[PDB]
RNA sequence: GUAACGGGGCUAAACCAUGCACCGAAGCUGCGGCAGCGACGCUUAUGCGUUGUUGGGUAGGGGAGCGUUCUGUAAGCCUGCGAAGGUGUGCUGUGAGGCAUGCUGGAGGUAUCAGAAGUGCGAAUGCUGACAUAAGUAACGAUAAAGCGGGUGAAAAGCCC
RNA sequence: CCCGGCGAGGGGAGUGAAAAAGAACCUGAAACCGUGUACGUACAAGCAGUGGGAGCACGCUUAGGCGUGUGACUGCGUACC
């Protein structure tokens, strides 16, 4: 339910050595604005591979 | 130190140390465990024990040199200036002038002088001997002392 | 014979006991009541 | 002077061959963790294997004395309850050879890992040929 | 070329200009020892093993220096027990420096 | 040159706006705005801003150069954390830590 | 006479806490876990002083006991003959002739081996 | 879980006898050093070329010291050419500790000999404050339920329409 | 003046002996938490030290088996009250 000792500041850190975020590998670069981008996911101008589809 | 006797908490049950006194001098804001009073730090001398030390301090006062004798020692007017000027031409700064007689004129002319105590034959007291580089003391101050110490 | 050259007499001055100041003193701990008594309580003692 | 400790970049470990046809194993064991351990060495440091490389032949012919052939009983643990397995000397010399005298040596030898490290120098085979012909070992009779 | 010889209790195995620490002795820094009990000689080749000592060894040495060795400090602590007892220690030394061995 | 930017008393943990602060040490700048615009995370938003600070402090008060900008130390302090009660069943009142942050962000072209 | 603790107090925290230096974990910072870990440092250390003397002459006598059986003999012979032939070199001394002068280590036991003929 | 030599292994590396060697402790000796208790010739407020012995230790008794704040000595001495305090370093003492010194600090400190004590903390489920840990875990409070468009805005699952 | 939301906060500039006195402000200890560098650490078992002791790093020395930090491997070793 609850220790019996402190838990180190050692054991504490050997914990989050899976919290670690990754970074987006890469970002994606349309083939019309130029825009960088998260692959697959649109522009924030509004273009999808080259394509306005959106209003804005 | 002003509270209450409640207890703070009970004896039992809750896992805090047991507790009786919001005063208990364990505590922050408690009562210091042995307070002082007023208390008189005086203590007993012997009346041969004090003349037996005066006795011994002028012995030697006069082993060392300190202790000087004159015929009388006269301020004509209550100035420090020219009391100044007397003790700068007895080769005197700190010094305890030691007088047979009160002399309003010398008392006065001292008072604003730090290292110089003017004082009665009476006024002896075994510090200001010891404390003082130089004593000068009246011939008729030193009949009363002789007198008074025998 | 100044203020600071007068010293009391050899043996005239003694220390002063201190209880319960560590291990070094040889009145920590206890303080010389021994150990569990009436005698080791605060105002421990059997009349005369 | 400080007392001389010897260096492993500069420890020379020499190779040898043993034969441990008709040998008795105990008194066989005892030499080799000797020379693995380094102490027949006069720069014997004991946290530094000073030790020669052995190769033993032939550890399917080592000897035992009494009735130990039948009655020497090794005990090995699992890691699971009831897990407590039992192999005979004679048993153990027909499934895996190198073993019997493997774990001789590592009773013998120094627990920790320069011991562990120690039992590496041992190259122990079941028959008369070896592939380290390229260490150029020297005969060695036990 | 070395030589065994004792000095304060102990065997030191020296060469010429081998500072060695030993012992206090009672010498003074502008003076030399003449350690004569000497247990061995060793040319490289020739090797004088006194049976007691070498009979003509003799080692001529320079007294370096004298001073107090690295502090220790001592700790006995007794647990449980309101007993624990701390001392300091420094021991003296003599440096010599070996300026010949002869048998 | 060097150039300093900070954000102190940050309404974060440190070990949140540690995680995030961790991906753009010693970067190039153009590189860790990017990480941080994709970074899902509130601490990135508050990096960010640091980070976006620094390259302006540099500009207009150091020298020049966004190109040659690169993340060369990054740090999170922990702050002043603010104390609070929450009450919890049978009138047990829990102390909790709402914890700050100083994030801090050095950004030099040489 | 009030008298504060506070500077009195942070040095003798502060001579543990420096004589701790190296110590793991509460061990180098923590004044209550430090003082214990260095008293029995202390009492390892002065445990260790008599130990080493052990260990040092062990050492000597297993280099002294290969050398010597290297040249022929165990070394209890050795060190019986070198008795008998009064030779009075320490351990210290045979196990560093053993490693550096392996000649004169031979010399000592040809001596050890005839004192014992 | 071998588990009735500590193990390896041993037919001696077992047992019995007969011996000689070695290892083996903080015991003994050797070298150096401190201290206590005696006893000693020169000589003397004795301290030694000396001499002998002792020196594990709870309760506990005896003896001698360290440092802290305050008083006097001190209208002096140190100190803005840098005090106390803090932090390192070096040296030193049997120990408590002490001396010097860099850096910080930015104005007080204090020899010596005496004197007085709120005089030394690791414990008391001690007291107060601060900060950890569990842990980025549990949980975010009724299982009546949200979805989209537009708006505003630095940003809208939660605001407006 | 600049970043930022006419933010918070910060960087410059300027004031001042000092902003390493910026109002969350004299001095600014410790626990605790971090960044950086050196050394070690992924076949290794326990009060985590101690004795021995390689290797590495960094200084020293005019070579010199010494200094600092780390500490593979190894003997001994079950905290305090
Ligand atoms: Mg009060
Ligand atoms: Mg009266
Ligand atoms: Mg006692
Ligand atoms: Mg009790
Ligand atoms: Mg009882
Ligand atoms: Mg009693
Ligand atoms: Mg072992
Ligand atoms: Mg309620
Ligand atoms: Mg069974
Ligand atoms: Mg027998
Ligand atoms: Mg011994
Ligand atoms: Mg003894
Ligand atoms: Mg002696
Ligand atoms: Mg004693
Ligand atoms: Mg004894
Ligand atoms: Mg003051
Ligand atoms: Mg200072
Ligand atoms: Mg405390
Ligand atoms: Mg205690
Ligand atoms: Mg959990
Ligand atoms: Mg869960
Ligand atoms: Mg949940
Ligand atoms: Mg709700
Ligand atoms: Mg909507
Ligand atoms: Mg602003
Ligand atoms: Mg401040
Ligand atoms: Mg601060
Ligand atoms: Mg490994
Ligand atoms: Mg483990
Ligand atoms: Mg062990």
């Amino acid at each position: 339910a609850v220790q019996q000792n402190k838990p180190t500041r050692s054991k504490r850190g050997m914990r989050r050595s899976h919290d670690a975020l990754t970074a987006v590998t890469s970002l994606s670069v349309d083939k019309t604005s130029g825009e960088k981008h998260l692959r697959h996911h649109i522009t924030a101008d509004g273009y999808y591979r080259g394509r306005k589809v959106i209003a804005k | 130190v002003t509270g209450s006797g409640k207890k703070p908490w009970r004896q039992k049950g809750t896992g805090r140390a047991r507790s009786g006194s919001i005063k208990s001098p364990i505590w922050r804001s408690g009562g210091v465990t042995f307070a002082a009073r007023p208390q008189d730090h005086s203590q007993k001398v012997n009346k041969k024990m004090y003349r037996g030390a005066l006795k011994s301090i002028l012995s030697e006062l006069v082993r060392q040199d300190r202790l000087i004798v004159v015929e009388k020692f006269s301020v004509e007017a209550p100035k420090t200036k020219l009391l100044a000027q007397k003790l700068k031409d007895m080769a005197l700064e700190d010094v305890l002038i030691i007088t047979g007689e009160l002399d309003e004129n010398l008392f006065l002319a001292a008072r604003n002088l730090h290292k110089v105590d003017v004082r009665d034959a009476t006024g002896i007291d075994p510090v200001s001997l010891i404390a003082f580089d130089k004593v000068v003391m009246t011939a008729d101050a030193v009949k009363q002392v002789e007198e008074m110490l025998a | 014979m100044r203020l600071n050259t007068l010293s009391p007499a050899e043996g005239s001055k003694k220390a002063g006991k201190r209880l319960g100041r560590g291990i070094g003193s040889g009145l920590g701990k206890t303080g010389g009541r021994g150990h569990k008594g009436q005698k080791s309580r605060s105002g421990g003692g059997v009349r005369r | 002077m400080k007392t001389f400790t010897a260096k492993p970049e500069t420890v020379k470990r020499d190779w040898y061959v043993v034969d441990a046809t008709g040998k008795t194993l105990g008194r066989l064991a005892t030499e080799l963790a000797r020379r693995l351990r380094g102490k027949h060495k006069a720069e014997y440091t004991p946290h530094v294997d000073t030790g020669d490389y052995i190769i033993v032949l032939n550890a399917d012919k080592v000897a035992v004395t009494g009735n130990k052939r039948t009655d020497k009983v090794y005990y090995h643990h699992t890691g699971h309850i009831g897990g407590i397995k039992q192999a005979t000397f004679e048993e153990m010399i027909a499934r895996r050879p190198e073993r019997v005298i493997e774990i001789a040596v590592k009773g013998m030898l120094p627990k920790g890992p320069l011991g562990r490290a120690m039992f590496r120098k041992l190259k122990v085979y079941a028959g008369n040929e070896h592939n380290h012909a390229a260490q150029q070992p020297q005969v060695l009779d036990i | 070329m070395y030589a065994v010889f004792q000095s304060g209790g102990k065997q030191h195995r020296v060469s010429e200009g081998q500072t060695v620490r030993l012992e206090k002795l009672d010498i003074a820094t502008g003076e030399t020892v003449e350690f004569a009990e000497v247990l061995m000689i060793a040319n490289g080749e020739e090797v004088k093993i006194g049976v007691p000592f070498v009979d003509g060894g003799v080692i001529k040495a320079e007294v370096v220096a004298h001073g107090r060795g690295e502090k220790v400090k001592i700790v006995k602590f007794r647990r449980r027990k309101h007993y624990r007892k701390q001392q300091g220690h420094r021991q003296w030394f003599t440096d010599v420096k070996i300026t010949g061995i002869s048998a | 040159m060097e150039t300093i930017a900070k954000h102190r008393h940050a309404r974060s943990s440190a070990q949140k706006v540690r995680l995030v602060a961790d991906l753009i040490r010693g970067k190039k700048v153009s590189q860790a705005l990017d990480i941080l615009t994709y970074t899902n995370k509130k601490a990135a938003v508050l990096v960010k801003k640091v980070l976006e600070s620094a390259i302006a402090n540099a500009e207009h008060n150091d020298g020049a150069d966004i190109d040659d900008l690169k993340v060369t130390k990054i740090f999170v302090d922990e702050g002043p954390s603010m104390k609070r009660i929450m009450p919890r069943a049978k009138g047990r009142a829990d102390r909790i830590l709402k914890r700050t942050s100083h994030i801090t962000v050095v950004v030099s072209d040489r | 006479a009030r008298v504060k603790r506070g500077v009195i107090a942070r040095a003798r925290h502060k001579k543990i806490l420096k004589q701790a230096k190296g110590y793991y974990g509460a061990r180098s910072r923590v004044y209550r876990v430090a003082f214990q870990a260095v008293i029995k440092a202390g009492q390892y250390a002065y445990r260790d002083r008599r130990q080493r003397k052990r260990q040092f002459r062990q050492l000597w006598i297993a280099r002294i006991n290969a050398a010597a059986r290297q040249n022929g003999i165990s070394y209890s012979k050795f060190i019986n003959g070198l008795k008998k032939a009064s030779v009075e070199i320490d351990r210290k001394i045979l196990a560093d002739i053993a490693v550096f002068d392996k000649v004169a280590f031979t010399a000592l036991v040809e001596k050890a081996k005839a004192a014992l003929a």
